[PDB]
């Protein structure tokens, strides 16, 4: 992954990343933010609504969460996982759970891991772990990892130094079945930090996996209710401060608009999508500006002020649903348990998301993402 | 009164017929299988979905719009029609079919008491009139076809006076196409009279009603060839709550037009996935490394994009998209038959089309539904 920066104004990272996927033309801009997916689908959206969306990212993020179940199907089919879900024109890239439904923690050893689907528990080693990759054959794919040293329990620091080198363990071990696999030679590893919340065990971590040749880092542990906290947030700078700039930052767990500028502010490059779809699952749309439970970037549908408002969601919006429908039909769907809601509710917020990554590098490349930023927090 | 249906061609072995309906929407070819549209959106699947399976006519359903978000939220919304953004055709029933009937009209209860709410023809009529749809239906008195006894006919004459009473507070047949029902159940003579009488009246269409509702078969397809026998030719004929494969192309043969049924919607919900075999049962684990189409002769984006491998992993998740694409799939298996139907029919090689159908859906044809034996052998269609 031959990364280009355009530049680099208060930390923030502006530029893309070229040579990627199997045929090697497709580029990724930085900062940008993944297409969220759950069993290798965008919730409520079929190929066909997918394309009634613009500004859909290249790049589309799956769990394995959600498709290790599916081991011996894939591993059958032997094209793929993009070609099996229909979606051969995307890149991919395989994290380890999923964002939202995560499953209990708790099943972290240093022989295995376990992650959730709807078919129920399923356990992996590291040969299991990379023979599941082989059949996915993800782009780029997170490397097994220990990310439950960082939970709203007090943690101890052995457990966040037990996750740096249990994580550290399993990258040397993938490497190693990575470098005996003809197919897996193709995907792109991705390292992944730990260390919990202690200082000491977080920069080994970032420093420790930068030795290894991965194509780029993912920051684990960094998720905070309501959003990251002050402590995480000075913790990822010294992280990222201690990783190349020639390399993809990714973060996993942080999705709402206020906590992506803070990030972006501290050297990180990818983020997840699955905060439009929080917000779709509760029936709400989002309404927060950025030209120049429920939060103030949303409204929610399914309020009886909406019963014959029939504007669109957001005045302006280029999007399927507020060019053909109205907040009062959008209300009766919602009343009725209708599941054209979700449908037209997530094209509207995968746009409006879509579209507020798109002044995050207008705004970096007019040097203003510090109005950017003061125009969304002000809607607190 | 001006025609709203020209027939193009017809079987000159059967009763098939091969026409397009003059609609204030657009143009609808005819035979024709309207979805529900209520259900269709229910299942997650836009107007632009629609739109591009080629449906040019949709229903709507009155009673559940009367209650969510009534009639005069759609008037204030330009219709039924801007209301969903649906920019074709609408068929809208009357509403009366907890309830109790009487001469004034169709009586609902309120829950845990209350007043009450009276669905009078007049009433069925001004409540169609601001959905705006380009077909209404009338108010008819419906039992159903399992009772027998006196309600039978007292239903019957209530029907024609209901229709008289609709034709009145019509008062714009330019905007609006008004229906009679075909009612009298399953008795040869009260049906007759029905037919009689009804067909008095001018009105652009007629629906058969008062079918289809677990009456034996050979009843069923008797009392639609009496319905089609007596019903006007150049006038559109309405079958009620048949989606059944089978069931459209015998009564197709059998002169019936239009058919509307929630049947191919409410599969894709069970996970079944309409072929010209009968069906496939995605869900069930011998399609899990199935990496075929559902079917590769069909148009529609599922089967021209996923596996069956694909919906079944799907089915077997959380992902509510597994309904989307079994709901497109099966409405496009109903319009791709209809315009087949049709096609054989413009090319005068209906019987040769319906001997193929029979034979690929059961096989022999000593395994044919004896029922559709009979009733395809009555218009000279022999298998
Ligand atoms: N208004 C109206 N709508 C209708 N939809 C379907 C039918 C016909 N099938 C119903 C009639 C009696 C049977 O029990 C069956 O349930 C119909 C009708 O006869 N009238
Ligand atoms: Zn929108
Ligand atoms: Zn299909």
């Amino acid at each position: 992954p031959k990364l280009s920066l355009i530049k680099v104004v208060n930390g923030c990272r502006l530029g893309k990343i070229q040579n990627l996927g199997k045929a090697g033309d497709c580029t990724v801009d930085i900062p940008g933010c993944l297409l969220y997916t759950r069993t290798g689908s965008a919730p409520h959206l079929t190929h066909q609504t997918l394309r009634n969306i613009h500004g859909v990212p290249g790049i589309a993020q799956l769990t394995l969460s959600s498709l290790a179940e599916h081991h011996e199907v894939l591993a059958e089919y032997k094209k793929g996982v993009g070609s099996f879900i229909g979606m051969p024109e995307s890149l991919f890239y395989c994290s380890l759970h999923d964002p939202v439904t995560p499953g209990p923690a708790g099943y972290v050893t240093s022989k295995s891991v376990s992650v959730w689907g709807f078919g129920g528990r399923v356990e992996m080693t590291v040969s299991k772990f990379m023979a599941i990759q082989e059949a996915l054959q993800p782009d780029w794919f997170q490397c097994l990892s220990d990310g439950e040293a960082s939970c709203a329990e007090t943690t101890s620091i052995k457990r966040a130094r037990k996750s740096v080198d249990r994580s550290l363990l399993f990258l040397d071990s993938c490497l190693r079945l990575q470098e005996e696999s003809e197919v897996l030679q193709k995907s792109v590893i991705i390292g992944v930090i730990e260390g919990g919340d202690v200082m000491e065990e977080r920069l080994r971590s970032a420093r420790e996996t930068a030795k290894r040749p991965v194509g780029g880092f993912l920051l684990d542990g960094f998720q905070g209710d309501p959003a990251v906290t002050e402590t995480r947030l000075h913790l990822l700078s010294s992280v990222t401060a201690e990783l190349p700039e020639d390399k993809p930052r990714l973060i996993c767990g942080v999705s709402r608009p206020d906590e992506v500028l803070e990030c972006i502010e501290r050297g990180v490059d990818l983020f997840e999508s699955f905060f439009p779809y929080q917000v779709t699952e509760r029936g709400c749309a989002l309404t927060f500006t950025f030209d120049c439970e429920m939060t103030s970037f949303e409204i929610n549908l399914k309020e009886k002020k909406y019963q014959e408002d029939f504007d669109p969601l957001v005045r302006g919006c280029s999007c399927y649903c507020c060019k053909n429908h109205t907040r009062a039909y959008i209300h009766h769907l919602l009343m009725t348990n209708e599941l054209l809601a979700g449908v037209l509710l997530m094209m509207h917020n995968f746009e409006h998301y879509f579209g507020f990554f798109c002044s995050i590098r207008e705004a970096l490349k007019n040097d203003t993402l510090a109005q950017l930023k003061e125009l969304i927090c002000r809607q607190m | 009164a001006p025609r709203i249906m020209r027939l193009v061609a017809e079987c000159s072995r059967s009763g098939a017929r091969a026409g397009e309906l003059r609609l204030p929407h657009g143009t609808v070819a005819t035979p024709v299988f309207m979805p529900v549209g209520t259900q269709a959106t229910m299942k997650g699947i836009t107007t632009e979905q629609l739109d591009s399976l080629g449906c040019r006519i949709c229903l709507g359903n009155t009673y559940h719009l009367g209650l969510r978000p009534g009639p005069e939220l759609i008037r204030k919304a330009q219709g039924l029609h801007g209301f969903m953004n649906w920019p074709h055709n609408l068929l809208t029933d009357s509403g009366g079919f907890l309830s109790e009937v009487t001469e004034e009209g169709v009586h609902f209860r309120s829950p845990y008491d209350g007043e009450e709410t009276l669905l009078s023809p007049e009433r069925s009529v001004e409540i169609q009139n601001a959905l705006g749809s380009d077909i209404i239906m009338q108010l008819d008195h419906v039992v159903s076809s399992t009772v027998t006894g006196p309600l039978v006919e007292e239903a019957m004459h209530r029907s024609v006076r209901w229709l008289d009473r609709c034709i009145a507070a019509h008062k714009h047949p330019d905007k609006q196409n008004l229906f009679a029902i075909i009612q009298g159940g399953l008795n040869a003579d009260l049906r007759t009279t029905c037919l009689k009488e009804m067909t008095k009246r001018d009105v652009p269409g007629f629906a058969i009603g008062g079918l289809s509702g677990g009456e034996s078969k050979a009843q069923f397809w008797k009392m639609v060839a009496l319905s089609t026998s007596m019903l006007p030719k150049d006038k559109p004929r309405y079958l009620m709550g048949v989606g059944y494969a089978t069931d459209l192309v015998v009564c197709v043969a059998l002169g019936c037009d239009m058919f509307d049924c929630v049947y191919p919607t409410r599969t894709a919900r069970f996970g079944s996935a309409l072929v010209p075999t009968g069906n496939l049962q995605l869900k069930k684990k011998q399609y899990a490394k199935d990496f075929s189409p559902i079917n590769p002769e069909c148009p529609c984006p599922t089967c021209q994009t996923h596996s069956r491998a694909f919906l079944h992993a799907l089915l077997h998740s959380d992902n509510t998209t597994a309904l989307h694409h079994l709901t497109v799939h099966n409405i496009a298996y109903q319009l791709q038959l209809l315009s087949a139907v049709r096609s054989s029919i413009l090319e005068q090689r209906f019987p040769d089309f319906v001997r193929n159908f029979m034979r690929t859906m059961y096989g022999d044809h000593s395994l044919c539904p004896a029922w559709a034996v009979e009733a395809l052998a009555s218009v000279g269609i022999m298998l």
